[PDB]
């Protein structure tokens, strides 16, 4: 397409430098039909002259219990030496002949017996008490304090976020109470 | 107010049943359009005999995609694709 | 929410049915398909009760806009 | 190596009528159906107008396509076909198409006389 891909040329050239762009070939070539379709002596003008935004947004294409609180609490102790997610202290001892119904995951014991596991790990990592010392806690004021106010910064961050997420649904709210009824329809 | 210009262009839904996946225009807008269930009973002319309830999805820029019914959604905004 | 509220059962639509099509994609524990009783035919609604949420959240989402023998079913979350 | 097993046991595992014995029975067809077309098409004839399922022409097909015997595949494929009381037998599932396939696999280059070829795409 010769005056098809010379309107959409145009159209680009609108797109990247603008209608003075357009007038600056006007001036150029008003001596030849190619500028013709960005004069109004073509059928082509207004055809590229909406080309032009078309390209420019981007809507054409370019050209081509205390024991069992310590139960739970062994529980933890024994699954801390676990190896794997099934060679651990407790696969036999469930079936072992005595009563354990706390490694079921539905249960809400499961919730002490993976926070025992949590602190666990914490309390048996490298610097949780295995083989180092941490003193930067136990003589540290610049430590507290900076550990501090890093929970306060945390607790502002979370603020702001509760707040935005409460703005957030306050305008879903009246969006909600203000969609359409009326002209509905099924596609 | 955001009904005040509730803009009415009424634009065509382009949306794939079989769970509803529905496509819309570029809107700019943070508010998610929501999905629900109403009655069938309301309406302009409203012909008789509507017994059946519509689940409609309806945004900003997008007109509802309704369809008679006879967090469980997801809106992708870097791809304006809603499910 | 482990529950599937089937919309749309259809003329010998049966708790059978609805749990063999919608087992797959989970173990469900019960099946509830309310039938009128002065017609013998279920009130377009049944109600399946897994144990996996999961699995009733894959199955509402896939199981939407269904069909067994010709019906338009769809497949919803019970409250 | 006798008939006789094969009738008595299943009529003796037929005496409920559960999902048992059902492929103990139509896969008694399928291993009958060797150097003996006869028994074969007399099970899937009397399966198709025997105990209900949608499953049961499905089967029988299914099992009837595999072998020297496919006109009765597709009569069993006709059954579900007409089936005079659920044109939509299986949902999404396919019967109608998987015929068609069927339909291109005989009018595959071996039959290129060129007029049953355009009658199977008609």
């Amino acid at each position: 397409p010769e005056v098809r891909n010379i309107v959409d040329k145009t159209a680009s050239f609108v797109a990247r430098n603008g209608p003075e762009f357009e007038a600056r070939i006007r001036q150029n070539e008003i001596n030849n039909p190619k500028f013709n379709f960005l004069n109004p002596n073509d059928p082509y003008h207004a055809y590229y002259r909406h080309k032009v935004s078309e390209f420019k947004e981007g809507k054409a294409q370019e050209p081509s219990s205390a024991f069992d609180l310590d139960v739970v609490k062994l529980t933890a102790q024994f699954v801390a030496r676990n190896g794997r997610q099934f060679l651990t202290q407790l696969m036999q001892k469930e079936q072992r002949n005595y009563q354990f119904d706390f490694l079921r995951p539905q249960h809400s014991l499961f919730n002490y017996f993976t926070k025992l596991v949590e602190q666990y790990t914490k309390i048996l990592i490298p610097p949780k008490g295995l083989f180092s010392k941490l003193k930067k806690e136990a003589e540290n004021p610049r430590e507290v304090l900076d550990q501090v106010c890093y929970r306060v910064e945390w607790a502002k961050f979370q603020e702001r976020e509760r707040k935005k997420e409460e703005e957030e649904k306050e305008k879903e709210r009246v969006a909600y109470a203000q969609i359409d009824w009326h002209d509905f329809v099924v596609v | 107010e955001v009904k005040k210009f509730v803009k009415i262009g009424r634009p065509g839904y382009k949306v794939t049943k079989q769970l509803f996946q529905i496509d819309y225009p570029e809107i700019a807008e943070g508010i998610m359009p929501r999905h629900r269930f109403m009655s069938a009973y309301e309406q302009r002319i409203e012909p008789p005999d509507r017994r059946w309830q519509y689940l409609l999805m309806a945004a900003e820029p997008y007109e509802t995609i309704a369809f008679k019914v006879p967090f469980w959604t997801h809106w992708n905004r870097e791809t304006k694709q809603f499910f | 929410k482990r529950v599937l509220y089937v919309g749309g059962l259809a003329e010998e639509v049966d708790d059978k049915v609805l749990h063999a099509a919608f087992i797959p994609f989970g173990d469900i524990t019960d099946i509830q398909i309310p039938l009128d009783y002065e017609t013998e035919k279920h009130r377009g609604f049944a109600f399946v009760e897994f144990e996996l949420a999961e699995d009733a959240a894959a199955a509402i989402d896939n199981m939407n806009e269904s069909e067994l023998f010709g019906r338009t079913i769809r497949v919803n979350l019970a409250k | 190596g006798r008939v006789t097993h094969t009738r008595r046991t299943f009529d003796r595992a037929l005496r409920a009528l559960p999902i048992t014995q059902h492929s103990r029975i139509w896969p008694l067809y399928l291993r009958f159906l060797r150097s003996h077309p006869l028994p074969e098409t007399a099970v899937r004839g009397y399966r198709r107008f025997l105990k209900l399922s949608p499953e049961s022409a499905e089967e029988y097909i299914e099992y009837l396509k595999s072998s020297d015997r496919l006109d009765e595949a597709a009569q069993r494929l006709a059954t579900v076909v007409n089936d005079e009381r659920f044109v939509s037998k299986a949902g999404k599932s396919n019967y109608q198409l998987w015929h068609e396939l069927c339909d291109l696999i005989s009018q595959n280059p071996d039959k290129v006389q060129s007029l049953n070829v355009d009658a199977i795409i008609r």
